[PDB]
């Protein structure tokens, strides 16, 4: 649970987004198993 | 706690409009600084000296701007009038290299200036654009054959106007000029803004003295004059160079 | 009065992602310990952060280990 | 182009072992923990 200050071409809500993506995938796949 | 950051000033437009600081870019104990005393690792006894806390109660805040085989000096003036003030300085321009544009060295410019018109990075741009193409061939020449001409010098920097007079042979390349330029200012104890003033009026001199010889092809290699002691054998020098106040 | 006005995103010095890109660049072989640790932990977390398609240099920046 | 950002939460736990089962059920309440505060901003 840590954060970070960084550079990106992604504002802060298409990476909210693409966490959205990306846990929603690790959700499925650790529920799964 | 009680720690300064290392950044986040940037007071020298002020000094640039100071009018006691001799800076010619813009018109419209004893000691000054503590680079030779200690204070006892007190950081209030740096707010004694006056040119300091100058730059603490009338500084700023700043960003940080973000960002070949033989070079081709080219001194370029630049003198624009911009609201009452004025902007007169001199620096030389690798015509060979390209790795910074003239627009980008102008944003460069006008940003320590604290200027940021948008309109004079255009307008000194413009005239670099056009002081490297009125010299983009006449610097570049290949003088042979041992002109070894007088030259005349003169350096104009705030009534303190500069002079010497000495053979210069440019058809060796042993000397360069901003070394001949530095070796005055050691020998005569001036300050450091001679070191680029005497070499960008010298390669201005040289590009004249190649100017005569590519345009016209006047040679005239007949006697340039000496005191009768050296290359010229007369009777078995010719001036010293002096720092006038007019 | 001008301690005041600090930028905030920019008073830690620089970000972490240069930092770690920068220490890769130097021949710091710790902060090239360190930031390929970090480089390693922000692959298995968050690979869209350091992807070649927003990243495009680097690529050469692992070929030379 | 800058976008000063804030990074992902990347789940960093203390004690470090090496075997991956003590690592799932802390993982598992870590997504937890993170796209339920997620989802509250969509």
């Amino acid at each position: 649970a840590v954060f970070d200050l960084m550079t990106s071409p992604f504002t802060q809500e298409e990476v909210l987004i693409k966490e959205i993506d990306f846990l929603k995938n690790k959700l499925l796949d650790l529920q799964s198993l | 706690n009680q720690l300064i950051p290392q950044a986040y000033i940037s007071n020298f437009h002020n000094r640039l409009t100071n009018e006691d600081d001799g800076i010619p870019i813009f018109t419209m104990g004893n000691a000054v600084l503590p680079d030779l005393q200690d204070q006892h690792h007190n950081p209030f006894n740096i707010l004694r000296y006056p040119k300091i806390r100058d730059t603490f109660i009338n500084g700023k805040v700043v960003s940080p701007y973000r960002l070949s085989g033989e070079a081709i000096m080219i001194p370029i003036t630049l003198d624009i009038e911009h609201m009452g003030h004025t902007i007169k300085d001199q620096f030389l321009w690798n015509y060979n290299d390209d790795s910074i544009s003239p627009e980008e060295f102008a944003s460069i410019y006008c940003k320590d200036l604290d200027m940021t018109s948008a309109t004079l990075q255009t307008q000194i741009a413009n005239i670099i654009k056009e002081q490297l193409k009125d010299l983009e061939n006449i610097a570049a020449t290949e003088i042979m054959s041992d002109l070894h001409v007088i030259i005349n010098l003169t350096c104009n920097l705030q009534d303190r106007f500069f002079e010497d007079n000495f053979q210069w042979n440019l058809n060796d390349k042993s000397l360069t000029p901003e070394r001949f330029a530095t070796s005055i200012v050691q020998d005569l104890g001036l300050t450091r803004e001679f070191i680029p003033l005497i070499s960008q009026s010298l390669h201005e001199t040289i590009l004249k003295i190649k100017k005569d010889w590519v345009d016209g092809h006047l040679i005239q290699d007949h006697v340039p004059n000496d005191a009768a002691f050296g290359y010229l054998s007369g009777i078995r020098s010719n001036w010293c160079p002096r720092v006038e106040i007019l | 009065n001008v301690f005041q006005s600090l930028p905030k995103e920019t008073a830690r010095g620089v970000d972490d992602l240069t930092r770690m890109e920068m220490a890769l660049l130097s021949g710091i072989p710790e902060e090239i310990k360190w930031s390929l640790k970090k480089y390693l932990t922000y692959s298995n977390k968050a690979p869209y952060m350091i992807s070649l398609r927003t990243l495009p240099d680097l690529l050469p920046l692992f070929k030379t280990f | 182009p800058l976008n000063w950002v804030q990074g992902p939460a990347i789940f960093h736990m203390l004690t470090s072992p090496y075997t991956q089962d003590e690592i799932i059920n802390h993982e598992m309440n870590f997504l937890k923990g993170r796209l339920l505060e997620l989802q509250e901003i969509t």
